[PDB]
């Protein structure tokens, strides 16, 4: 396991949607589970969601519970992070962060890419 | 922490280890059955042990209900599961009969079983200490084999019906109906007493048989293997259906065990934990039998093989034996079957437990009718204590050693461990099911489960079939008898009672749903949510 | 949701001393099921503890752990320039799962 990539950042209008790609590299992306984690210009983390190694389990944060739809193309070793309505405060550096142990934590983050809106 | 491992280490021992181990290590010939008996315990036995309680965990419902989750055609395991367990039940008991039997002849000044002064003795008697100066016999075995047990001259001539161990049948299902009845169990202070005293007494056999003089003999039988001679049939099939006996697993009992745990736990390191330290408890209790097995050899000139009986009477020859030859002899004699009988009893609640909720989860409508379960569970008792009756006629050792060889172990396991393996592994997939484990747990079961579920449990349940059919030989009790024919037919017929239940679900529902016929596979095969 | 804070939102620091952090729960965690995070400055953050005393595989053996419970904690036997980063605990026993408000080392 070695590299994460994430694309798609930039600037879109309040209220409206974006789709965010994290490529992965190096490991058998179909049975690692990934999760997101957002970095607010202050600084702070938060967990967003998360999509288990079969996408069969999938979980949310409350903030994002029906705004956020998390996905997986496990041929294409590449995940999706779909936004439908995007509030003011979801400007960040948005992680892609690899998860599958839970008693041993995010072992691998991806470069990050930022998102705004105004 | 301290009151989990208490209950670790007092829930799972049972007769498993301190009665049927010792016997099938000694019927097999010592050492040979830890070499397959260790290649059971890994790559089948322990990742079985875990994937039987991580589907109780995940369905939250009995052995019944949770393969109508993972897949529809196999639901019939539930019932082999329980017809399993029903026939389990009518038998195991009738070692706590003979238990108490124990018991009471152990309140008198001198135990029956010292001297062979008493009317029931053969004359060809001989005083074992005496002996070492023909058909010289034991005073412990004919007791054994002429008050105890009455023994027939084969399955044959059942001949009269024992009213004392009757009245022990009776005794010990009146306990264990009062009891669940009740929903009495050792969960009090009292449990400090009750997990601990096995063990105590375990250690204090142990130490007098390894004191034995002739204990190196009996312990060089025990370990050192006959690698290039024991290789049968038999000796295969009674090595892992051993492991998944002693383990309960295919008896579906621990799908309940389960169930009732919170899930947020670490399943895997308790499995482990509790598979090592039952393996371990069964391995540590061969030495102190084997021990007292050698000092019998040693003590009378005719090689070891030939000092005990090879049938179920291992125990209730040799630990007599050593009780007879400590300081106050009675009071011993009487902690020792206290001991067995609470460690009887402590398994007997809970397989009755499970049975009685399978079948109550089965058909509640007519089950949960507030007294219907008073009622239910009398009516369970009373069938299992009228088949009991057949193992306490003159002949019953016999029909006993037939149930304890085909009704809840030998092939059937095998069989019943075969299909969980194959149906979660490559029906339901192992990816699914690691990445269920995933979610339960927070990590995946890994290579060592993963493979013992694909390949090595699926291929070492075949190969001992396949080997014993290739190779087969019939049963023989202590090993002078033969068995006829029909008794092996009836042998064979509870087997196959409980293997069948796979095929007949399988066409029945095959043909119970409508469609056509790949419609109806795949409706079948694919789970529910 | 099971909110995590830090009680030492900043702490200034000189190479050579000892250093430590606190991380506190709304509710209980396993042991098991808490991490901490290296975060420089400009980068993005790494693994650096689990299983609350578990070392990661590119962390300095400085660095240690402890805790139960409620209440967490890392430690630094000795500090180094190196080390000046952003630092979160992490619970991961049940979702929604919080990030601690991480605290820094400043020199
Ligand atoms: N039948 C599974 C339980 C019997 S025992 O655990 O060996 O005592
Ligand atoms: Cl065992």
């Amino acid at each position: 396991e070695v590299q994460l990539v994430e694309s798609g950042g930039g600037l879109v209008k309040p209220g409206g949607s974006l789709k965010l790609s994290c490529a992965a590299s190096g490991f058998t992306f179909s049975s690692y589970a990934m999760s997101w984690v957002r970095q607010s210009p202050e600084k702070r983390l938060e967990w967003v969601a998360e999509i288990s190694s079969g996408g069969r389990y999938i979980y949310y944060s409350d903030t994002v519970t029906g705004r956020f739809t998390i996905s997986r193309d496990n041929a294409r070793n590449i995940l999706h992070l779909e936004m439908s309505s995007l509030r003011s405060e979801d400007t960040a550096m948005y992680y892609c962060a690899r998860g599958e142990v839970r008693q041993r934590g995010f072992d691998y983050w991806g470069q990050g890419t930022t998102l705004t809106v105004s | 922490k301290i009151d989990f491992v208490l209950s670790v280490a007092g829930g799972f021992v049972g007769l498993g280890n301190v009665w049927r181990f010792p016997y099938l290590c000694y019927k097999n010939g010592g050492g040979a059955f830890l070499i397959p008996y260790f290649i059971f315990l890994f790559g089948s036995g322990l990742p079985v042990f875990f994937l039987e309680i991580i589907i109780g965990q995940y369905t939250s419902e009995g052995g019944i209900t949770c393969w109508e989750k993972i897949c529809p055609l196999f639901s019939g395991i539930g019932y082999a599961s329980v017809v399993i367990v029903s026939l389990l039940n009518v038998y195991y008991i009738v070692i706590l009969a003979w238990a108490t039997y124990y018991l009471f002849q152990s309140f008198q000044k001198e135990l029956p079983w010292a001297h062979c002064n008493h009317s029931w003795n053969t004359p060809h008697c001989m005083e074992d200490t005496m002996r070492k100066n023909t058909n010289f016999t034991s005073p412990v075995i004919e007791f054994w084999e002429r008050n105890v047990l009455s023994l027939s001259p084969g399955i044959d001539h059942p001949g009269s019906l024992k009213w004392d161990l009757a009245l022990c049948l009776l005794l010990v299902w009146l306990v264990c109906f009062f009891c669940i009845w009740k929903g009495v169990r050792s969960t009090g202070k009292v449990v400090y007493f009750t997990a601990t005293f096995p063990f105590a007494m375990l250690l204090v056999l142990l130490v007098r048989g390894l004191t034995l003089p002739g204990a190196g003999a009996g312990i060089k039988f025990y370990l050192y293997p006959d690698i290039t001679r024991l290789e049968d049939p038999q000796v295969w099939i009674d090595a892992g259906t051993q492991i998944f006996f002693s383990y309960a697993i295919c008896l579906g009992a621990m799908t309940s065990l389960g169930s009732y745990n919170k899930y947020h736990n670490n399943v895997y390191r308790d499995c482990m934990l509790l598979g090592c330290l039952n393996s371990g408890t069964s391995f540590v209790s061969g030495f102190a039998i084997f021990s007292i097995l050698g000092f019998m050899a040693q003590e009378q000139g005719v090689d070891i093989a030939d000092v005990a009986e090879s049938g179920p009477g291992l125990a209730f020859i040799a630990y007599p034996k050593a009780v007879t030859m400590m300081p106050l002899p009675t009071f011993w004699s009487i902690l020792f079957f206290i001991m067995l009988l609470l460690l009887g009893l402590d398994s007997q609640f809970v397989e009755v437990e499970g049975q009685i909720t399978s079948l109550v989860d089965l058909y509640p409508s007519f089950l949960r009718k507030g007294y219907r379960r008073e009622i239910f569970i009398a009516f369970v008792c009373s069938i299992s204590y009228l088949l009991g009756l057949t193992m306490v006629t003159e002949g019953g050792m016999y029909v006993f050693q037939l149930f304890d060889y085909y009704a809840a172990s030998g092939v059937c396991l095998l069989w019943v461990a075969f299909f969980e393996c194959f149906v979660i592994a490559w029906i339901y997939g192992g990816n699914r099911f690691s990445e269920d484990i995933r979610d339960m747990i927070g990590f995946p079961p890994g290579p060592w489960m993963k493979y013992s579920w694909a390949v090595i449990t699926p291929v070492l349940c075949v190969g001992c079939f396949i080997f014993s059919l290739v190779k087969y030989v019939p049963l023989t009790y202590n090993k002078t008898y033969v068995y006829p024919n029909w008794a092996i037919g009836l042998g064979w017929s509870l087997a196959l009672s409980s293997m069948l239940c796979v095929p007949l679900v399988i066409v029945i529902r095959l043909c119970q749903t409508e469609g056509p016929f790949l419609v109806r596979v795949k409706y079948l095969l694919t789970p529910r949510e | 949701e099971n909110v995590l804070t830090q009680s030492p939102a900043i702490m200034s620091t000189s190479p050579g001393e000892k250093v430590t952090m606190t991380c506190r729960a709304s509710s209980s965690v396993g042991s098991s099921y808490l991490h901490w995070y290296q975060q420089k400055s400009g980068a993005s953050p790494k693994l650096w503890i689990y299983s609350t005393s578990n070392l990661a595989s590119g962390v300095p053996a400085r660095f240690s752990g402890s805790g139960s419970g409620t209440s967490y904690s890392l430690t630094i036997s000795s500090v180094e320039a190196e080390d000046a980063a952003t630092y979160y605990c992490q619970q991961f026993s049940g979702y929604p799962l919080t990030f601690g408000s991480g605290t820094k080392l400043e020199m």
